[PDB]
């Protein structure tokens, strides 16, 4: 699938992206991102011989902040991308009724499928 | 007889010998340049005309 | 304490230029550990000119 | 179900921020608390499974295996000391957290809904087993054991992924219900034969079937006791659980394409019970015993009777308990003498006069003494396969005879007749091994009383 | 540490702490002859800092607590057991030789860092060049398998060939019997067990190999036996030395930047020390090394980054 | 003239007894081993085993058992008390079936 | 097809096989690289002239100046190899074995 | 070397690669590849040992002839329909020459003979930078000009690079050669799905770049060339061991770990077409290139080789290399599994 | 005390920690303000 | 090339015979010349008579396996009179592997070659029999 208005420049988040619902506070994905950031600060203590859980508390708070922020922007972009994919799908559905015909519901009083028993 | 020696010589050992021999004939190439460029040339000819890629 | 550990000969099984021995790979010598050969100092003399009597 | 997932996570930073003489009580106590916590689960009733979310659910195939897992962790965690208490504190903490992450992926695996998620959690079940058995493999070929291990399990389990993605984008999503309610039969074109072959062959590798059981014996003779109990009980019955689920699709060609595997399983069941009659390395007899019981499992899965699936799940749970117990007893004997061989450590009716009671009890369960569960399993599988054919009972009964004789040989070889009287170092039995035997053989007899729980979906 | 490019861009260059006193003077002498006597004399006269003798536990000396850490760790050298019995099959010549080689290399790096940082030049005693000559005479005695000497040749080829050799070298020649008399004057019995032909072979290689191979790299002044104290003469000779050859005249600044950024992070220096060749006289299996590393963690002042080290303090871990 | 090793002579076989004749399972720390015994029983049998025995000895009708007993009782009594044959074959209604034709 | 273009393409294959098979000296290889450069230059110039593709007629001289400074780099590399060795054969390079 | 000059050379590498990304004219793309070569040549020969000199010679020769054959492809494109817009081409022969130029450029199965030789005799920083930008520069071009390529070219080079970087790879303990054959195998994967969905190719490019940056950063933390040197890194420090474990397993691609995610999406949007046998072949050879990772892990952190004293000396100095950014890249590279629908962040 | 002739560091530098915590509070407040504007814009349009 | 593999598969199989074996020998000659061309590029024989000898051995052996494959293909198709199985080409691949082991004059290579060439040949005819495209859709 391709841009779809790369004409219409790169535009990290379009101004049509201010109609979708935003990712809320403490949504679980960015909670996971913050856990990853805490672990990144913790291994950041661990590479050098500075002791774990302590003497790096500003670095832990830093890595938490930065990863939660970056994940927040990417969550907004991700939601926009799925919205534009769904709307283009439904637009191509409605644009041509001629090729996606309605499967009339053959209910099971008349549908024949064989048996082939497992003894 | 059956489990140990034949089942190890059918499922692992065939694979291990195949991989070991093929390593020792792919990457056992001494380091000159004229070899690599003759390989390029025969690859270009055998990709253009013999097993064609532009037709 | 009875948990087995490999030996000098194990490590030398993983030692050498290449991994697998063949007929052909005796000549693969190990690289220098500093990635620096002891190069040829091929400059035997400077430019020696014999200006004669012309 | 997240009520079980999240304390199993939070048992992990526990083990980090405890100290010396402080990790142990916390881990063991809280793991037993989680065992009660999943003893709460068993509600399952009637119409269908029970759904723990838009994402998780439990078939009644999954409930006893899941409870078995949360039972088997604290037992294991007690069992794996005195062979590593003299190693370092950090490495010991890493060991305990490795097992907890292992249990976490096992719960993830058993409570799956989507078969792709099941596959991810299948190989996430794999990777701690590797690290445990290689880091404490305790003999000179733990190298080769881990190498054989991971390449058989992945290279069998690799195209299973391809087959499931193909089914994903030919029949919609992959709920077990929407795998059900929508499955249509698939005829005998050769692509169908290869697709069935891919799925069934990957789980065949994980059972093992007979032509792929030399995966096993290195990976149990050169393992520590924790990874061995894990590997045997949880991983082999995990492979069986996977085939039990995904055999719902592709019933109309399993009849035509199931003939070689049954015959492989039968003649290999006889051959494996024969090959564990004469080996040394007592630890390996339990491994070949496990291949014998899993061959009977595979017979029960490829025949498709509800009788057969009831017998299959009972044989799964009973053999898991028998093999895990008997591995723990063999580790007790190896803690006694530094041999692992069979004919060396002898006597022991005199000395440790109640260790022999546990040997006798496990040996008679592996005999399938009749009130136990293992006879329930084997008996219903024999009933179902005799309705399959009027001829296979030669093989089943001859399996019963040779199983009786090697199991009795394990009993009266090492623990009968004469101590070699140059041993003079074995200690009288600790409380710990007695506790481990007590934790195995109270639930086996307690299910021997009331076994209507552990029978499968086709109860 | 405030370095990398950015110190070299804030500060203009580094040649500004030069010269005529910022230099490397190095007293090479035979044992109990060319020592810290004349070295401290010329260091105090000439206005130039001094380095004590490179002992066994120098690496233990240069970090945090300068007490010698117990010789299970810094060993297993046992220099007095070397002067006792250089014939043991447990291996105590060459283990000690590798250890002293690493000690001389570390203290040379510390000296060259103190030269290139602010000056003002230093004296050294018994440098790394004297160390290989020392070992080759030890092999002339024949205490060592020749494969182990091949290993030493390998380590010597790798490590030394990135440095600048020192400026001036003061050779002290004392004959054999006077050194014999002096080691009798000191009275230490382990030192009294020395034999004289070992000392003679030291003098042999130390004249015959060292002098042709220095050759105006490390310009030399050769002095006699009672030519010691004698301070004014050697200070005077350095005063009119007329520096003639050597690679020190070709840096110009860029190699000096590389040497400042190389000699700092001494672990980058010592990333060629364990090569390995596995030398069954030398190496250590997993089990002994693991228990020794865990006991090295059990020290109260060595564990997890001496900067942030608790149980000495430091009350800045941000609560 | 060679050794290839330098380590301790191995093992060091510690009898876990002969410094404690009262000792339970693990190593020679005296009190916390007694705590190990007390936790693995009192939270391993005294709270797990007998409570699990009650809890799985009975709970409701797992997979609808006695529900099915009494429901079949009432249905067979009805199909005796209204004459019609018990367990009608052809479980789906043949009026609501359509055979495809030849 | 403006017939001459056939000959210049065949000349390109001449220069390319001369670049690929080469026996003794690296300098012959580098000079045949220069010849290949001349070939592309000429062919593109003929087409841009006969197209009257008059706006972007820079292609000949800019292609030229770039791949000529490539040849300058190649000259310096050959000087460095010839400086640390005696000669500049394709042989005496068999060290660093693959 | 001057540090100002190194900042200059990095500026020119970045200028060249950004020119390749950003331009729409064919002359500009060829300028971008040439300037990329000219700038990356003195990052190699950073020292002055003759190993780097022969490496740079081989690299210059093959790189420059790939550049000129690329220019041949462009002048064929103007021999046919002539305009300088980076679009669908107008000759199967031109597309053939052009993809063979890029296959020589980024390292590929007929053309990979300079990759281990260029990596073995160079330092670690040079190897890292050449892997990053010399795999990043052509992918933009191929992502552009995909709609006019004979497929058998791309698929042939993908398959054969995956199996060459497999089978070649079982034989080297020179860690630069191991990492180079790893580069070949992943570039086979990343060339493969170019004609199906290029989102997968670019995501795989991101994941591969971050993984190799983690691996080379771990080698730069303690300078090693052999596996035995990694065993000494076991003895001297323990956390480097578990990092080598995690990053080698994420090069191996196991489903608990983040390196599995590029395999899985490729197999998905490959097998929605009629290509099934080609996925199972690719993923079997992806099982193959895990084995040297596994023996490397067995060398480092799981068994332990005998150590040497003077590690006793190196205990007294705590570590003091700067990592450029190691831990951030590591747990960006390895715990990334529950963010697979950050797939569609990319298109 | 206890550290001969150099610690390489050990007294906490005060520009860097205050700078990082100030910019971390700044980035928190900036994303909070952006988020509140985004919630308001979503609810205002729909 | 596509022309001669197309000539091989265009024969109804079926029996239109000895054209099948001629096409299979042409396949063998082509494949032997390919792999021998890489080998003579990457060995430097010296003498050149050895180079011609090695290329002749490779071409001759690949043509031999092609001939034996086509022969037992034709014969099994005529005898069994059931042209749809892959079993007849399973016999084909095993016979080809056996004579590969014959012309290299060791028997274990012939055994493993029987197994793998039989499995590949059964899969080739079987995949033609169902229809699995060459390399692509490449649509969606
Ligand atoms: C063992 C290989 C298992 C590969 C996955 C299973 C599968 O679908 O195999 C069929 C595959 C290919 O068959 P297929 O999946 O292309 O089946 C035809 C499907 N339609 C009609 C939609 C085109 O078989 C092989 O690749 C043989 C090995
Ligand atoms: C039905 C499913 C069947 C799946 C079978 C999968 C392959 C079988 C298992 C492969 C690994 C076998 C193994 O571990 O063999 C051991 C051998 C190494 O043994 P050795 O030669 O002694 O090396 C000592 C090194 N110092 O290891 C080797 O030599 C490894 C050789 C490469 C094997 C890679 C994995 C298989 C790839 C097949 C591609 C075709």
């Amino acid at each position: 699938m391709t841009g779809r208005q790369a004409r219409a420049p790169l535009q990290f988040l379009p101004d049509e992206a201010r109609s979708l619902p935003p990712p809320k506070l403490t949504d679980p994905r960015l909670a996971y991102i913050g856990f990853l950031g805490y672990c990144s600060g913790l291994i950041d203590n661990a590479i050098r011989r500075r002791p774990v859980l302590s003497a790096g508390l500003h670095r832990q708070f830093l890595y938490i902040t930065s990863f939660v922020f970056v994940g927040y922007y990417l969550l907004k972009r991700q939601d926009y991308m799925y919205a534009v994919r769904d709307h283009d799908m439904f637009s191509y559905i409605k644009s041509h009724p001629e090729d996606f015909p309605e499967k009339d519901k053959k209910t099971y009083r008349e549908v024949f499928e064989e048996f082939h028993p497992v003894r | 007889l059956l489990d140990l020696i034949w089942l190890e010589t059918i499922l692992p050992k065939t694979i291990s010998l195949a991989q070991m021999k093929m390593s020792t004939t792919i990457t056992s190439q001494k380091g000159l340049i004229k070899l690599y460029f003759l390989s390029f040339l025969i690859t270009i000819l055998i990709s253009t005309t013999l097993l064609n890629f532009h037709e | 304490a009875r948990q087995w550990q490999p030996d000098v000969e194990w490590a030398e099984q993983y030692g050498g230029a290449v991994m697998y021995p063949t007929k052909e790979t005796a000549h693969w010598k190990p690289p220098p550990w500093n990635d620096v050969d002891p190069p040829k100092d091929t400059l035997v003399s400077n430019l020696t000119l014999n200006f004669g009597p012309q | 179900m997240l009520k079980y997932i999240i304390p199993t996570m939070m048992l992990m930073p526990l083990t980090w921020l405890s100290k010396n003489s402080m990790i142990w009580i916390n881990t063991t106590l809280h793991s037993l608390l989680i065992s009660l916590t999943s003893l709460l689960l068993l509600n399952q009733f009637g119409d269908n499974s029970l759904n723990f979310s838009l994402t998780f659910f439990s078939d009644s195939l999954s409930t006893p295996l899941l409870i078995l897992t949360m039972w088997l962790l604290p037992l294991m965690l007690m069992a794996s000391q005195h062979h590593l208490s003299k190693e370092n504190l950090a490495r010991k903490k890493l060991f305990i957290s490795m097992l907890i992450l292992l249990q976490l992926f096992l719960i993830m695996t058993f409570t799956a809904t989507e078969l792709i998620f099941f596959y991810i959690m299948f190989e996430a079940t794999l990777v701690p087993t590797l690290i445990i058995i290689t880091r404490w493999g305790n003999q000179t070929e733990r190298l080769n054991a881990g190498l054989y291990f991971l390449f058989y399990t992945l290279a069998g389990s690799l195209p299973l992924l391809v087959a499931l993605i193909y089914i994903q984008n030919t029949m919609g999503s992959l709920n077990f219900l929407i795998l059900q309610y929508w499955v249509q039969p698939m005829p005998n074109s050769w692509s169908n034969t290869f697709m069935w072959l891919a799925c069934m062959m990957a789980f065949m590798v994980k059972m093992p079937l007979y032509g792929l059981h030399l995966w096993l014996p290195k990976a149990h003779v050169e393992a520590p006791i924790a990874g061995s109990m894990v590997l045997a009980a949880i991983l082999l019955k995990l492979g069986g659980y996977g085939m039990m689920r995904i055999t719902l699709l592709l019933n109309p060609i399993t009849d035509f394409m199931a003939y070689p595997f049954i015959m492989l399983s039968l003649w290999g069941m006889i051959m494996t019970s024969s090959i564990c009659l004469r080996q040394t390395d007592l630890k390996s007899l339990i491994a070949y015993s496990s291949v014998s019981h899993m061959a009977l499992v595979i017979v029960a899965i490829l025949i498709q009777t509800p009788w057969s699936y009831m017998g299959a799940t009972a044989l799964m749970i009973a053999h898991g308990l028998t093999s895990s117990m008997l591995f723990c007893l063999a580790n007790s004997n190896y803690e006694r003498v530094h041999s692992r061989t069979m004919i060396l450590a002898r006597g022991l009716q005199t000395l440790l006069p109640l260790m022999a009671a546990w040997w006798l009890l496990a040996s008679l369960t592996n005999l399938a003494l009749p009130p136990s569960i293992n006879l329930i399993g084997e008996l219903f599988v024999v009933m179902s396969t005799f309705s399959w054919s009027n001829i296979t009972i030669i093989l089943m009964g001859l399996n019963m005879v040779i199983t009786a004789l090697y199991s009795l040989y394990m009993l009266i070889t090492t623990q009968r007749g004469k101590h070699t009287h140059h041993i003079n170092n074995i200690l009288p039995s600790f409380t710990r091994e007695n506790a481990l035997m007590s934790l195995h053989m109270l639930p086996l007899l307690l299910l021997s009383l009331n076994p209507k729980i552990i029978l499968g979906p086709l109860y | 540490l405030q370095y990398g490019p950015l110190a070299y861009i804030l500060g203009e260059k580094t040649t500004k702490k030069m010269t005529e006193n910022s230099k490397l003077i190095t007293v090479d002498g035979n044992i109990c002859s060319g020592k810290s006597k004349l070295a401290k004399e010329v260091a105090e006269k000439l206005g130039l800092k001094h380095f004590p003798e490179a002992g066994i536990h120098y690496a233990d000396s240069t970090t945090g607590d300068g007490k010698p850490l117990p010789v299970r760790f810094s060993g297993n050298c046992s220099l007095e057991k070397f002067y006792d019995d250089p014939k043991s099959n447990d291996g105590n010549s060459y283990r000690l030789q590798a250890w002293l080689y690493a000690s001389r290399l570390l203290q040379y790096a510390d000296a060259l860092e103190h030269l290139l940082s602010t000056g003002q030049g230093v004296v050294l005693e018994r440098s790394i060049y004297s160390d290989f000559v020392f070992l080759e005479a030890m092999y002339r005695q024949g205490f060592i398998r020749k494969q182990c000497v091949d290993h030493y040749n390998q380590v010597k080829k790798v490590t030394v060939c990135e440095y600048l050799p020192p400026h001036v070298v003061i050779y002290v020649d004392v004959p054999v019997s006077e050194v014999q008399s002096r080691i009798q004057k000191k009275g230490n019995p382990h030192e009294m067990k020395i034999t004289s032909a070992y000392l003679q072979d030291i003098e042999n290689v130390y004249k015959g190999t060292f002098l042709p191979e220095m050759s105006e790299k490390c310009e030399v002044l050769q002095y006699s036996a009672w030519e010691a104290e004698d301070a004014e003469k050697v200070v005077e000779d350095i005063q009119y030395l007329k520096y003639d050859k050597g690679p020190w005249l070709d840096q110009d600044d860029r190699k000096l930047h590389n040497l400042r950024m190389l000699v700092q992070d001494k672990l980058e220096v010592l990333n060629y020390t364990s090569i390995p060749v596995f030398l069954p006289e030398v190496t250590i299996g997993a089990h002994q090394s693991d228990r020794v590393f865990q006991e090295f963690t059990e020290l109260p002042g060595r564990k997890y980054r001496a900067g942030y080290n608790e149980d000495v303090g430091d009350k800045w871990i941000w609560l | 003239p060679t050794l290839r090793w330098q380590e301790d002579p191995e093992p060091e076989d510690e009898n876990l007894y002969e410094k404690n004749p009262d000792s339970h399972g693990y190593d020679k720390d005296p009190a916390v081993d007694v705590w190990n015994m007390r936790v693995v029983f009192f939270f391993g049998f005294s709270i797990v085993l007998v409570l699990g025995s009650t809890f799985v000895a009975y709970l409701p009708d797992y997979r609808m058992q006695e529900w099915a007993r009494r429901e079949a009782e009432r249905l067979v009594k009805y199909r005796e008390a209204h004459g019609l044959p018990l367990m009608e074959s052809n479980c789906f209604d043949p009026s609501k079936i359509q055979l495809p034709e030849d | 097809m403006s017939l001459v273009y056939m000959n210049i393409m065949m000349a390109f294959t001449v220069s390319l096989t001369g670049l690929l098979m080469y026996r003794s000296h690296l300098m012959s290889s580098l000079l045949c690289l220069e010849g290949m450069m001349l070939s592309l230059f000429i062919l593109a110039t003929l087409m841009i002239l006969n197209s009257h593709f008059t706006l972007a007629s820079m292609m000949p001289i800019i292609l030229l100046v770039f791949a000529a400074c490539e040849a300058a780099l190649g000259l310096s590399l050959l000087v460095m190899v010839s400086n640390t060795y005696g000669t500049d054969y394709v042989q005496n390079l068999n060290l660093l074995q693959c | 070397m001057n540090p100002i000059i190194l900042i200059i050379i990095l500026m020119t590498v970045m200028l060249g690669t950004i020119i390749v990304m950003i331009s729409t004219h064919w002359l500009l793309i060829w300028i971008g590849f040439e300037m990329n070569m000219l700038a990356i040549i003195p990052i190699m020969m950073k020292k002055h040992n003759p190993r780097a000199t022969e490496a740079s010679t081989k690299y210059f020769l093959t790189q420059s002839t790939a550049s000129m054959l690329l220019m041949m492809a462009i002048i064929i494109n103007l021999m046919f329909s002539g305009q300088w817009t980076v679009m669908k081409l107008f000759n199967p022969m031109a597309s053939m020459l052009m993809t063979m130029a890029l296959a020589m450029k980024l390292g590929m199965a007929p053309f990979h003979f300079w990759v281990p030789e260029v990596t073995q005799g160079i330092p670690l920083s040079s190897g890292l930078i050449l892997l990053t930008w010399q795999k990043l520069a052509p992918m933009s071009v191929l992502y552009q000009i995909l709609p006019s390529i004979n497929l058998d070219l791309i698929l042939t080079l993908s398959i054969l690079s995956i199996t060459i970087g497999g089978w070649g790879g079982l034989n080297q303990t020179q860690l630069r050669k191991i990492m180079a054959y790893s580069s070949i195998a992943h570039m086979g994967w990343m060339t493969a799905v170019l004609l199906y969905n290029p989102t997968m190719t670019l995501l795989n490019l991101i994941i591969y770049i971050i993984m190799t940056s983690t691996m080379f950063t771990l080698f730069m933390a303690n300078s090693t060339t052999t596996t035995l040197s990694l065993s000494h890194t076991w003895n001297k420090a323990p956390i480097m061991t578990i990092l080598v474990l995690i990053t080698l397993l994420s090069m191996g691609g196991l489903p608990p770990l983040s390196g599995f995610m590029p395999k899985w999406m490729i197999i998905q949007e490959m097998t929605k077409n009629d290509s099934i046998i080609l996925p199972t072949l690719m993923a079997i050879t992806a099982l193959l290139n895990l084995y040297f990772y596994m023996r490397l892990t067995y060398s480092t952190a799981l068994t332990m080789f005998p150590s040497t004293n003077n590690m006793k000396m190196k205990w007294q100095f705590p570590t003091t290399k700067r990592m450029t950014l190691l831990p951030t890249m590591t747990v960006l590279s390895t715990m990334l599994l529950p963010l697979t629908p950050i797939l569609s962040i990319l298109e | 005390k206890f550290y001969i002739q150099e610690p390489p560091h050990g007294s906490p530098n005060w520009l860097k920690v205050g700078l990082t915590l100030g910019t971390s509070a700044f980035l928190w407040i900036y994303l909070i303000k952006q988020h509140n504007e985004d919630v308001l814009e979503y609810k205002r349009r729909n | 090339a596509k022309t001669l593999l197309h000539q091989y598969w265009d024969i109804p199989e079926g029996t239109e015979c000895h054209r099948k074996t001629y096409a299979a020998t042409s396949i063998g000659g082509a494949s032997g010349l390919v792999v021998s061309a890489y080998s003579v590029a990457l060995k430097t024989p010296t003498s050149f008579l050895e180079g011609v000898a090695r290329t002749g051995r490779y071409t001759f052996t690949a043509a031999a396996i092609g001939a034996i494959f086509g022969l037992t293909s034709c014969i099994s198709a005529q005898v069994r009179e059931k042209p749809d199985d892959p079993l007849n080409y399973l016999i084909g691949g095993c016979a080809g592997g056996l004579t590969l082991g014959a012309r290299t004059r060791s028997y274990g290579i012939g055994a493993a070659a029987c197994a793998y060439m039989g499995l590949t040949a059964a899969l080739v005819k079987m995949g033609q029999l169902e229809g699995w495209k060459v390399f692509a859709e490449p649509k969606v």
